[PDB]
């Protein structure tokens, strides 16, 4: 789900 | 606060390509999903596609796959929508929309849903040329009177009555698109019959693209 | 593709009444990724609910979302004047995001029959070679109404256009205008111009007419 990508980015940047 | 500011309305010829821009400020541009959503006149919302700028990853609705391109310019925090091979049914207001965040500022966890919207860009697909309207009277218990604002392009026209002093009972109708490709708009007002001999009714019509500015006195 | 069904597409409700709006998905919506938006005419959509039930700060808590799987509901606990608007659901549980077709929440009020007016073409317009005949159906409720043009009792087809105002913010009525267009030459071939109107508030059709030139 393309929609989930930015959540993953946010997480791995944290 | 996140702000999305889109480029202005544009008339496009059938078969041409349109580029709509969306400049963002506030929050993070690169790490949040930016989508494009359109709304044809009097119709619902349709999601077209989106981009995640940092990763240069796009996601297009199948209905538009092969006809659209979405890009993002990180140097200017601007996203772009290209829509090609335009047809009359592509006439719509195009919105850019960015997903919201939780919290707690504008740098929090993304929510996917579209919290932040541009003001919209009207793309009108048409072969018509700019034309100013004619303004004709609709001549008048209760009496009705009005003005017929006929044969103009592009949208919009605005209409007031008595320089804005008269608003009660005024109805200004949505424009209709004629077979000629030109628009027509009617504005009416109801007033007491007794007032017709004594009070003056003037419709103030403004069509900025043609610089048509007409104040038409409507009488029996 | 997940198809979202919002039925009915219109709800007529009283000020202060509770509203429940349904959104049914053709298949399960992943992770309850279901949002609701409000839109008023001339404005961009506004996010009310995300993740089926979460409410952004700033959104009034009289809006609440519920449901899971295929069955979602937007509840408005008490309709304020500004709540009469269009509501869209949206799913984003698949890479292909889709919207419902929207539900218009409009103000229920007492029935009002249209007040009908007919306007011959202006002398100014006739000089230019065209004739526009206008019929006004003013201040009626509910929105469903029909106009038919008759010229020397001949039912017209294809030479008229109409449009309808948004519901009036003050008296909650609608108005409709229809324009019949002919060339001047064709206009001058006929005598009686009539518009015939039907509406729930009318027991029988209303006809307004004029005789050209009189
Ligand atoms: O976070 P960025 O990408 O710098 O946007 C502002
Ligand atoms: O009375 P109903 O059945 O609602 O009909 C309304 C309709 O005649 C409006 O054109």
């Amino acid at each position: 789900n393309w929609f989930d990508i930015t959540n993953w980015l946010w997480y791995i940047k944290k | 606060q996140v702000q999305l500011v889109q480029s202005g309305a544009e008339v496009k010829r059938p078969g041409s390509s349109v580029t709509v821009s969306c400049k963002a400020s506030g929050g993070s541009f690169s790490t949040y999903a930016l989508s494009w959503v359109r709304q044809a006149p009097g119709r619902g919302l349709e999601w077209m596609g989106g981009v995640i700028p940092l990763l240069t990853i796009t996601n297009y609705a199948p209905r538009f796959q092969g006809r659209i391109t979405i890009t993002a310019d990180r140097s200017t925090s601007t996203a772009y929508l290209e829509l090609n091979s335009l047809r009359p049914e592509d006439t719509a207001v195009y919105y850019c929309a960015r997903e919201g965040t939780t919290g707690w500022g504008w740098l929090g966890k993304p929510i996917g849903a579209f919290a932040h919207w541009g003001q919209g860009t009207l793309v009108t697909v048409s072969s018509a040329s700019t034309k100013g309207p004619s303004v004709f009277p609709l001549a008048p218990g209760t009496a009705a009177l009005g003005c017929l604002v006929k044969d103009y392009f592009p949208e919009p026209v605005t209409v007031s009555w008595n320089s804005g002093a008269l608003t009660s009972g005024v109805h200004t109708f949505p424009a209709v698109l004629q077979s000629s490709g030109l628009y027509s708009l009617s504005s009416v007002v109801t007033v007491p019959s007794s007032s017709l001999g004594t009070q003056t009714y003037i419709c103030n019509v403004n069509h900025k693209p043609s610089n048509t500015k007409v104040d038409k006195k409507v009488e029996p | 593709e997940i198809v979202l069904t919002q039925s009915p597409g219109t709800q007529s409700l009283s000020p202060g009444e509770r509203a429940t709006l349904s959104c049914r998905a053709s298949q399960s919506v992943g992770n309850n990724k279901l949002a609701w938006y409000q839109q008023r005419p001339g404005q961009a959509p506004r996010l009310l609910i995300y993740g089926a039930s979460s409410r952004p700060s700033g959104v009034a808590d009289r809006f609440s979302g519920s449901g899971s799987g295929t069955d979602f509901t937007l509840t408005i606990s008490r309709l304020e004047p500004e709540d009469f608007a269009v509501y869209y659901c949206q799913q984003y549980g698949q890479s292909l995001s889709t919207f419902g077709q929207g539900t218009k929440v409009e103000v229920k009020r007492t029935v009002a029959a249209p007040s009908v007016f007919i306007f011959p073409p202006s002398d100014e317009q006739l000089k230019s070679g065209t004739a526009s005949v206008v019929c006004l159906l003013n201040n009626f409720y509910p929105r469903e109404a029909k106009v038919q043009w008759k010229v020397d009792n001949a039912l017209q087809s294809g030479n008229s256009q109409e449009s309808v105002t948004e519901q009036d913010s003050k008296d909650s009525t609608y108005s409709l205008s229809s324009t019949l267009t002919l060339s001047k030459a064709d206009y001058e071939k006929h005598k009686v111009y009539a518009c015939e109107v039907t509406h729930q508030g009318l027991s029988s059709p209303v006809t307004k007419s004029f005789n050209r030139g009189e």
